[PDB]
């Protein structure tokens, strides 16, 4: 497989969120909290994590998933599980 | 085939039993049956090492085919005519067995008529 | 036999007069040279045994057992010298002396031509074995294990002594050659039922027979590694060797006296193979494996046919090398993690690759993979038991299924899976340990090329 | 078989949800043979090994 | 390497891999059509199957119902 | 059987390798054009398995079936064998339909 | 980038 | 470990039930010995009979393969419940229904095979005929006895 | 929806167990102190597992109790009663008597046939 | 149960979506039925009576069990998946490098120089990590398996070695 | 050659002469010629060299002859010195008889392979000779047990002879 | 070497079965907010795939042409 | 529901250490520091050492050891067909008798 990079992971995490119709792609940043800034709820958060599992092809356990509330946290969680250090 | 439907779902008393056939004399209804002719001698099949199940009345065609097969090597597409001669002979043998089954059935049919008419 | 008795004795002065740092080097080197000369015993004839004197003879039954015995002494020395390193020097020399004295009693036991001389040496092995277990075992339970070992054996041996002396009074001789020509049939009577039992119970306890086996899981587990190696490889075979000899004078009464003991064995092996599936102690698992295998030897000896005697002889030799190798393999783990619990250290193939190969080879021989001599012996016994009664194929077949399950269960549990995280002292296998493993397996696999020398007198 | 298989395959693309049939589960779970045999037989044998033979 | 991965896009192909696949797909259909032409018997039947009901009683030696 | 069955397994290995060790057919799809040579071998292997005339499978399977319905044989066994031949074409179609046809259902990094 | 492969000692 | 930390006899009194539960790192409320039926369990805790395959895969076990934590009491039958052996996890289909469908399928197929052996399929063909008194000599018949002649005719 | 029938080898899913729901402050208290025991045992393990100077095996008393409970502790807690004696008789003597009559009966039949000459042994010369 | 009512509903949502995805297979069909399923969850989003909310959750679980896929999709490296624990045989603990022969270590002089620095960093931090844990833990041991960060400059987060130095997910 | 043709018979070989009915070349014919040149020839020379060395050092070994001693029938009971010789003789003849049955079994197996599909009729003589020898071997040695001896063999013979006398007495 | 991802604004459900789903959801008053995340599977070289019949007939065009050419050669080879 | 500040901070600090650890796993340019140490010819020495030398040994072994013992290599005797000529004796095998030469 082609190795992941922190910038590579971040781009795809933001890529997926930009294709979610409930997020404004112009108000979105790696630091956007899904509830406080983007105004989503928890049912939405489950779908976002579900979409990152499909994107990167591995499952995030529910106990871990519920704590990822901003795109940067998802980037950090994935890089940690895939041993991505750049 | 239909024969099974007649024997199992119908009346098996007038249906040949494949295990015990024939149940009539060979000459009944056949004044002077010719005896089947065998071309290949026992020694010839023995020396050709035919498989016992292959040493039937068509064995003389098989011997020709096997000899052609060896002599035409490596051309594994030759001997087609010899193979057909043996295949056709076996087809005629199978047809004979089909006739023997029909003769047995037609006699068992007759034997019932000749019993029903006598019975009444 | 003096060409083996005398040099075996000379090992004792050699060990005591060695430099303090050469006791292992000298004894191991010279016990190997004795092992080499033991091959001269294979001057066997088709008709006559090799009869040296009025005291000692050798035949195709005793010859392979003698060769196994003299080969094991060098291997027991290498296996021992690590865990005795801190031991006091004089106590180290005494430990080696017990092993040498055990070899001396064994090589004379397997070659004594007179049954009462066999009895005295058969019994003399108790002393060094008992001392080795109780003095140099590690746990508190070694003291109890020695008592069980001692009194289980003696409870059967003392009736044997009376029976043998009675046989000498009535026949006039206990020389085994004489017994071949002067033997008379045993006719039914309650008196002869108990003569038969007294002639066979001492040997059954040593095998051990199922029901009388409780001493062995205790003794084979509490002993130091060298003690376990000799207990499994050789001492269990004193029972089989004794039965093979004394059954000559028990016919035809063996016809119906064998039934209770064939039943205990046929069912016993399935019971003791099943036990191995739920064993938590690796050494205990191996010990219960020996009971399962020696059950076949008991059945083969009792049904008394030419094929079963060949199979019994092959099984005794093959089991000796395999069971000894397994104890040594488990000891190497124990010398690292200081515990016999099987589930404690897992995934060891990741940390000790070559030693995982030995585990595999030992496991395959244990489950009787053809054409190993383990399979050769086990197959010959099954062939003859089928003739004895066809239904025995069901019990033999089931045992072969269960034996594979526990043989590979032990391999999988210890060698495969994930390594235990907190165990961080798994040092790489030493040369001594690798050589010790290969000195079991290599001779065992070589014998496949020439199996006739381990098939006994009826070949 | 090809024709029937094609119709069955193409019907997966319709927007209709259908509760699984009993035969569907029987096929999917291999007739329950591994589910039953590989739990029952090991349990009986392994429990006997410890409770009766050993204890 | 010779082929680079793409993101959410149909992959890059080589000319060789496409041509070889077509050739062996085409070779399959030539073989089936070639054999079917010369060996249709092996699929449809090598010999006629006689209709036993079309056999006369004298062929089978079934005597008249009187005698 | 050795020929087309070993080929089928090597074709599945080719697909599994290309999708990062994915083995579920529900996450394949749209590979007919993306993996042309693997596709060709899979179709040839599937057709041979189902007894397509004059492929390797046909020269054994077809003779077996017509030797089994012309024998003196258990009727249930013959009927069960014939249904299994039909089922052979069904699961074969499953692999081709779900692995090769339709739209891709695999992750986005191709 | 070539990474270090952690293996148990093969020397012995 | 010391003798005070090893398994003991069946606990008779609530003070002994509290000592056993503490010894096994359990809550006294959760501690339940096996019944005191003389089978040799002593005070070893009776834990739920569930496979290790049933435990949470995502939790950080000290022994991930076993899915055990260091110090937690191990089930009496732990070695039977490792992930290589007996599985007790819930099934999509009820156990009793699973048995009915498997047994029912097998019994029906066996019944149908017996029927098919009673009503065999065969072709409308007479017996195959062989020459030379039915290959008497070839099949190993004695050459010193003249066999019962077998004659096959044309048709 | 037919209800879930739990078996020994097919346990009840937690999502269908009533005990999982309708939680009381008494149940949430039990869970809290269960989690405490696990947390205390974890800290004791980690303090040793992470120690740089530790080289060896972290001895686990729970493992030691388990292997001891399933070996040395069984006989001290054994009592000969109706249950153990009946089980011991059934599984100890039972099978031995059974296989005896199976083999004795089979071998008696065979010997009888051999005496009369009714057992085929034409090529049987290996035994 | 130690999961709140919220965590149970959210978990049931994800689990039911995954099993729905296994039935539907085709992405467009899945999107259609995932929105109908979302509408059902949104229909009782504001249910205030906890008793009625719990009963709704109970029924939803019963319905999920009836309608679950007998063979749901599992990610290959997830528990139960076809690649789960596939690479555990290649994960070798770092402490195995201490046993390497010197001739083996001489092949990677730069790697083992860095390794020594990490081992030095582990020794010199251990005492503070133990002390920090002692002084932040209430009497009677911790009540949770959570751990604190480092509170100072140069302090490392207590109990880090086996997190930081664990084997790579694809070691060989 | 090396073994006796009488002990190990082999019918005369009848290989048909090549009768090619094809224009194509026979690959086996050219492979055979290549085998003779590249394998048989160099191998033959290496052997001829070795045979030149064995002719320079010619020495002999012999087949042990065993004089006949009295059987166990002639031994006074419990007379070990005469019993020993008779017993050793009986054991030597037992091993030889085992090898005789092996020779007859090897003839039978060679015939079955040699005759191909015609073995059922062309190996009737070898089957008969095998049946007779196995019957004789069974009478001598079967059911004696692991502790077999000349004494037990005699008792088995006497029991058989007694039954034969009684059966004749019926006649 | 940064992997340049395609611009995200190019993925649109219009002209794909995802647009049909949105219409069937619009009738009931719902929306599919992830449709654009699936659109790449119905666009580009993944749009338009062979049917099952077409899959079997891969290579049938050239194979038949070779078959036609072959029998002509064989036929005339016998006649002449 | 997200991380608490303590949780976030611990993850932040572990992440720095883990990434530094992974970076240090990279090999330097000189590592490993090793100690001191066309088709036709390549395919020819394979045929020589793996086909010719073995067949030399096997042919020698079969010809001068295995075939010098009775019944070690037993061949099915050749099939003899009518019209064949025996090479050993020159005997001519008689042809089969005339068929009805029926064709269809
Ligand atoms: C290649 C194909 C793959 C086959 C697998 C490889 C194996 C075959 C390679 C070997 C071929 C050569 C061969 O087999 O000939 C060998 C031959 C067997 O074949 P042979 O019987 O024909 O002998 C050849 C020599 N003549 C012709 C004179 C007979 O000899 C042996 O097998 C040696 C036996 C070794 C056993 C001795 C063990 C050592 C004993 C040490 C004592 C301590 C041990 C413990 C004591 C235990 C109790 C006894
Ligand atoms: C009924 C009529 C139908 C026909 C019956 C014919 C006999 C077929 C049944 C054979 C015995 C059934 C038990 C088979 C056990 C087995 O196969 O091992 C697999 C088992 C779990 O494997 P698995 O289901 O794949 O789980 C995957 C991970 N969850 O893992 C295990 O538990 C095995 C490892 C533990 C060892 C258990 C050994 C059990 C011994 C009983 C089997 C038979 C023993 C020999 C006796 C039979 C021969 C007479
Ligand atoms: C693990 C333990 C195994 C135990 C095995 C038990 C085996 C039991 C063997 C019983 C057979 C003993 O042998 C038997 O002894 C009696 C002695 O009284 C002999 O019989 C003699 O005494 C009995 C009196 O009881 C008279 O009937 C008889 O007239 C007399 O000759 C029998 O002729 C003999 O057949
Ligand atoms: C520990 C497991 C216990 C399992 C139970 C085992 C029961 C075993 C009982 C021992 C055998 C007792 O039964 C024994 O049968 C044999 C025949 O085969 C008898 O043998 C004797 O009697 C037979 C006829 O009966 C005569 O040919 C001859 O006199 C002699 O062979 C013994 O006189 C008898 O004692
Ligand atoms: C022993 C019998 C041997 C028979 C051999 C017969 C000749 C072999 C033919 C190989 C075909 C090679 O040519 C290949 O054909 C296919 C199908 O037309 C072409 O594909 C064609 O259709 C597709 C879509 O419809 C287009 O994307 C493509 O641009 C177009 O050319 C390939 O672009 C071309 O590379
Ligand atoms: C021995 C090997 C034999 C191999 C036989 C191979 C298959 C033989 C043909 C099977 C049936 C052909 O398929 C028949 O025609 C067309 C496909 O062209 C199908 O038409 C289908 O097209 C679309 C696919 O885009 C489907 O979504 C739609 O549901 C359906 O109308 C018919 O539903 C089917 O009845
Ligand atoms: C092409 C295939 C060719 C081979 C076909 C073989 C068919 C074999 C059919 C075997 C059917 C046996 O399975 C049978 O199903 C019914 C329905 O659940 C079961 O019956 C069960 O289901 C319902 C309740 O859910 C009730 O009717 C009943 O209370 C219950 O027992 C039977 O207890 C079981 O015996
Ligand atoms: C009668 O000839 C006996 C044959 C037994 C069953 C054979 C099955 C053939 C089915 C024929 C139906 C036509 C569908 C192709």
């Amino acid at each position: 497989a082609p190795p992941l990079t922190l910038e590579g992971i971040k781009d795809r995490v933001l890529y997926v969120l930009k294709l979610y119709d409930k997020i404004d792609p112009e108000k979105l940043s790696v630091n956007s909290h899904f509830m406080k800034d983007l105004g989503l709820d928890s049912l939405d958060q489950v779908e976002i994590i579900m979409a990152m599992e499909d994107e990167f092809g591995f499952e995030i356990p529910d106990i871990d998933a519920e704590k990822l509330m901003c795109p940067q946290e998802i980037v950090d969680y994935i890089a940690d599980k895939k041993d991505v250090y750049e | 085939g239909a024969h099974l439907a007649r024997r199992y779902l119908g009346d098996a008393s007038v249906e040949p039993d494949p295990l015990r056939m024939p149940t009539f004399p060979p000459d009944y209804g056949f004044p002077e049956r010719k005896e089947r002719e065998m071309v290949a001698t026992q020694q010839e099949m023995n020396d050709a090492q035919l498989v016992l199940q292959q040493r039937d009345y068509c064995a003389h065609y098989l011997i020709r085919f096997l000899k052609c097969k060896r002599d035409s090597f490596p051309n594994f597409l030759a001997c087609k005519h010899e193979r057909h001669d043996w295949d056709y002979c076996e087809h005629l043998d199978y047809v004979k067995r089909m006739k023997e089954f029909e003769r047995e059935r037609r006699l068992l049919q007759r034997k019932k008529r000749r019993e029903q008419r006598e019975a009444d | 036999m003096l060409k083996y008795i005398i040099p075996t004795i000379m090992l004792m002065p050699l060990t005591w007069l060695s430099k303090n740092n050469m006791i292992w080097v000298n004894s191991t080197a010279h016990s190997l040279l004795i092992s080499f000369t033991s091959l001269l015993l294979m001057n066997q004839f088709g008709d006559n045994s090799l009869n040296f004197s009025l005291l000692f003879f050798s035949d195709s039954l005793s010859t392979p057992l003698l060769i196994l015995t003299m080969w094991l002494l060098p291997l027991m020395l290498m296996a021992s010298q690590h865990h005795l390193s801190k031991e006091n020097l004089t106590r180290k020399k005494l430990f080696i002396t017990m092993l040498i004295s055990l070899q001396l009693f064994l090589i004379m036991t397997f070659t004594a031509m007179e049954l009462i001389l066999f009895y005295i040496l058969f019994e003399a092995t108790l002393v060094p074995t008992l001392i080795i277990i109780t003095r140099w075992g590690n746990q508190t339970e070694r003291l109890n294990a020695g008592l069980y070992f001692l009194f289980y054996t003696l409870a059967g041996s003392l009736p044997l002594l009376v029976a043998l002396i009675y046989i000498q009074n009535t026949v006039g001789s206990l020389n085994f050659l004489m017994l071949q020509y002067w033997v008379q049939p045993v006719h039914n009577s309650w008196s002869n039922v108990f003569m038969w039992l007294a002639c066979m119970m001492a040997f059954m306890v040593k095998m051990p027979l199922y029901g009388l086996h409780l001493w062995l899981p205790k003794a084979h587990v509490e002993a130091p590694i060298a003690g376990s190696m000799v207990l499994a490889a050789v001492l269990l075979k004193l029972g089989g060797y004794g039965m093979l000899r004394i059954t000559l004078i028990l016919n035809p009464m063996t016809d119906f006296m064998a039934y209770p003991f064939i039943m205990l064995s046929l069912w016993g092996m399935i019971m003791t193979s099943s036990i191995c599936l739920r064993q938590t102690d690796l050494k205990s698992l191996i010990a219960y494996s020996s009971v399962s295998h020696m059950a076949l030897v008991i059945v083969a000896i009792l049904i008394q046919t030419p094929w079963s005697y060949m199979g019994a002889t092959a099984l005794m030799i093959a089991h000796g090398l395999t069971s000894s190798m397994l104890f040594c393999l488990a000891n190497s783990n124990y010398e690292r993690i200081h515990s016999r619990t099987m589930i404690l250290a897992r995934g060891l193939q990741t940390l000790l690759p070559l030693m995982a190969t030995w585990w595999l080879l030992a496991s395959l021989t244990n489950l009787a993979l053809p054409p190993t001599i383990n399979l050769i012996g086990e197959l010959f016994v099954v062939m003859s038991t089928f003739s004895w009664s066809n239904i025995t194929i069901i019990l033999m077949g089931v045992n072969m299924v269960i034996t594979a399950l526990y043989s590979l269960y032990m391999l999988i549990m210890t060698q495969r899976g994930k390594y235990t995280y907190h165990i961080n002292n798994i040092s790489p296998s030493f040369t001594r340990e690798n050589a010790l493993m290969s000195l079991h397996i290599l001779p065992l696999l070589l014998l496949t090329l020439n199996p006739k020398i381990i098939l006994g007198p009826l070949y | 078989g090809f024709i029937l298989a094609l119709e069955i395959s193409n019907m997966t693309k319709n927007l209709k949800y259908h509760y699984p049939s009993n035969a569907f589960k029987f096929s999917t779970l291999l007739g329950y043979f591994p589910t039953i045999m590989h739990r029952l037989a090991p349990y009986m044998n392994l429990s006997m090994s410890q409770k009766s033979a050993s204890s | 390497a010779h082929i680079e991965p793409r993101y959410r896009q149909f992959p890059q192909l080589t000319r060789s891999q496409v041509i070889q696949a077509e050739f062996f797909s085409a070779t399959m259909w030539f073989w089936i059509l070639w054999r079917f032409w010369h060996d249709s018997d092996a699929v449809l039947g090598h010999f006629p199957y006689p209709d036993p009901s079309q056999w006369t009683d004298e062929e089978l030696g079934i005597p008249p119902d009187d005698e | 059987h050795a020929f087309f069955k070993a080929m089928l397994f090597m074709c599945s290995g080719s697909i599994i390798h290309s999708l990062n060790d994915e083995q579920d057919i529900r996450k394949m799809g749209g590979l007919f054009k993306a993996m042309p040579f693997t596709t060709t071998a899979l179709i040839v292997g599937s057709l041979a398995l189902t007894g397509m005339p004059f492929l390797t499978g046909f020269y054994s399977k077809d003779l077996i079936i017509e030797a089994a319905n012309t024998s003196y044989t258990n009727a249930w066994a013959l009927l069960m064998t014939l249904i299994a031949t039909s089922f052979t074409a069904i699961y074969s179609t499953r692999i081709i339909f779900f692995a090769l046809l339709g739209q891709p259902r695999f992750p986005t990094l191709v | 980038k070539r990474l270090f492969i952690i293996k148990p000692s093969g020397f012995y | 470990i010391t003798k005070d930390m090893l398994p003991g006899p069946y606990p008779k009194t609530p003070e002994e039930r509290a000592a056993a539960a503490k010894k096994y790192n359990m809550r006294v409320e959760d501690y339940e010995p096996y019944p005191d039926d003389g089978t040799g369990y002593g005070d070893y805790p009776k834990l739920p009979d569930r496979s290790q395959q049933e435990r949470d895969p995502w939790y950080d076990w000290d022994h991930p393969d076993l899915r055990l934590n260091w110090g937690e009491p191990m089930h009496w039958d732990l070695d039977m419940y490792i992930r290589n052996r007996v599985d007790t996890s819930p099934t999509p289909v009820n156990w009793n229904l699973m048995c009915k469908h498997l047994f029912g399928f097998v019994a029906f197929m066996l019944f149908m095979f017996w029927v098919g052996e009673t009503y065999p399929a065969y072709q409308p063909v007479g017996p195959k005929q062989y020459p030379y008194n039915n290959l008497y000599l070839e099949r190993g018949g004695d050459p010193n006895k003249e066999p019962e002649p077998v004659v096959h005719y044309e048709i | 929806f037919p209800k879930y029938e739990a078996s020994r080898l097919s346990s009840l899913p937690t999502t269908l167990d009533p005990a999982e729901y309708d939680i009381s402050s008494e149940t949430r208290k039990a869970q809290a102190e269960r989690l405490a025991i696990r947390s205390r045992l974890k800290r004791e393990y980690q303090l040793q597992y992470y120690d740089p100077s530790r080289r060896g095996v972290i001895e686990d008393p729970a493992l030691v109790r388990w292997t001891y409970a399933r070996s040395a502790n069984i006989y001290p807690n054994f009592r000969p009663n109706t249950k153990t004696s009946l089980l011991g008789a059934l599984f100890g003597i039972g099978p031995l008597v059974f296989w005896y009559y199976v083999f004795k009966t089979d071998r008696d039949r065979k010997e009888k046939l051999i005496q009369e000459g009714k057992l085929d042994r034409t090529f049987n010369i290996s035994y | 149960a130690y999961l709140t009512h919220q965590q149970k509903v959210l978990r049931l949502y994800k689990r039911a979506l995954r099993h729905l995805e296994s039935w539907c297979i085709h992405r467009d069909k899945y999107r259609y039925f995932a929105c109908l399923l979302r509408a059902r969850f949104d229909e009782h989003k504001n249910e205030k009576d906890m008793v009625k909310a719990t009963q709704l959750l109970r029924e939803a679980e019963e319905e999920f069990w009836h309608g679950q896929h007998p063979q749901p999709y599992i990610f290959p490296e997830s528990p139960g998946g076809t690649s789960y624990e596939r690479y555990e045989c290649y994960k070798v603990p770092e402490w195995c490098l201490d046993d390497w022969h010197p001739s083996e270590k001489a092949m990677y002089p730069d790697y083992f120089a860095k390794r020594e620095q990490w081992k030095k960093l582990r020794r010199e931090s251990w005492e503070r990590e133990v002390k920090q844990l002692q002084e932040e833990t209430p009497v009677g041991g911790p009540r949770t398996e959570a751990l604190p960060p480092a509170r100072k400059q140069g302090d490392l987060p207590p109990l880090w070695w086996h997190i930081v130095t664990r084997p790579r997910e694809r070691p060989m | 050659d090396s073994w006796d043709k009488d002990v190990y018979p082999e019918p005369p070989r009848r290989t048909p002469a090549p009768s090619p009915q094809t224009s194509l070349p026979n690959p086996i014919t050219y492979l055979t010629k290549a085998f003779d040149l590249l394998v048989d020839r160099p191998v033959t020379l290496v052997r001829e060299f070795i045979e030149r060395q064995h002719a320079k050092n010619k020495y002999y070994y012999y087949h042990r002859e065993f004089r006949r001693v009295p059987d166990i029938t002639e031994c006074q009971e419990k007379d070990v010195l005469c019993m020993f010789e008779a017993e050793m003789q009986w054991r030597r003849d037992y091993k030889v008889d085992q090898e005789i049955v092996n020779i007859i079994q090897e003839r039978l197996k060679a015939c079955q392979q040699r005759e191909g599909e015609s073995h059922r009729q062309n190996c009737a003589k070898e089957l008969e000779q095998f049946t007779q020898v196995v019957k004789a071997y069974q009478d001598r040695y079967h059911d004696l047990g692991a502790h077999y001896s000349a004494r037990k063999c005699l008792a088995k013979q006497k029991q058989r002879m007694l039954a034969e006398r009684k059966a004749a007495k019926e006649a | 070497s940064k992997m340049e991802l395609p611009d995200y604004k190019q993925w649109k459900i219009e002209g794909t079965p995802l647009e049909t789903v949105q219409e069937k959801l619009a009738a009931r008053g719902l929306r599919d907010p992830w449709g654009r995340n699936e659109a790449w599977r119905y666009m580009g070289g993944f749009a338009n795939n062979v049917s099952f019949v077409g899959a079997l007939l891969k290579g049938f065009k050239w194979g038949f042409a070779a078959f036609v050419v072959a029998i002509g050669a064989e036929y005339y080879l016998e006649s002449q | 529901s997200g991380y608490t500040p303590e949780e976030k901070l611990r993850l932040q600090q572990l992440r720095e250490l883990r990434r530094r650890w992974l970076k240090d796993q990279e090999l330097s340019p000189r590592e490993p520091v090793l100690p001191p140490q066309y088709k036709t010819y390549r395919h020819s020495i394979f045929a020589f050492t793996h086909v010719l030398i073995p067949v030399w040994i096997i042919h020698y072994y079969l010809k001068y050891h295995v075939t010098t013992k009775p019944y070690t290599i037993v061949e099915k005797k050749p099939r003899i067909f009518p019209g064949d000529t025996i090479l050993e004796t020159g005997e001519v095998i008689p042809p089969m008798k005339e068929f009805p030469d029926q064709h269809h």
